[PDB]
């Protein structure tokens, strides 16, 4: 397995 | 959220957790910034077509656990 979850920040 | 499975060149299952409301513009740049590459260096392919900076996950038909490809541009940047 080589899955990596990425979470970013929603900003205008 | 929407997990976009990006196919890495080294065969990596990149799970990008995007929000259904934000423009893909912010997602495209963030991907580049994370990999340490400038924008316009990599092209995001979805259904054969390439995602534009004015594209939103609402159109095209993006769904949960969708598949998206990423390839290097001929320019390199």
């Amino acid at each position: 397995n080589n899955r990596d979850p990425i979470v970013i920040s929603d900003s205008p | 959220y929407i997990k976009l499975k990006v196919i890495g060149q080294d065969s990596s299952e990149i799970h990008f957790k995007v929000k259904m409301t934000t423009h893909l513009k912010k997602l495209k740049e963030s991907y580049c910034q994370r990999q340490g590459v400038p924008m316009n260096s990599l092209r995001f392919l979805f259904e054969g077509q390439r995602i534009a900076d004015n594209h939103t996950p609402k159109e095209l038909g993006m769904e949960e656990e969708d598949v998206i490809e990423v390839y290097q541009e001929q320019t390199g940047g």
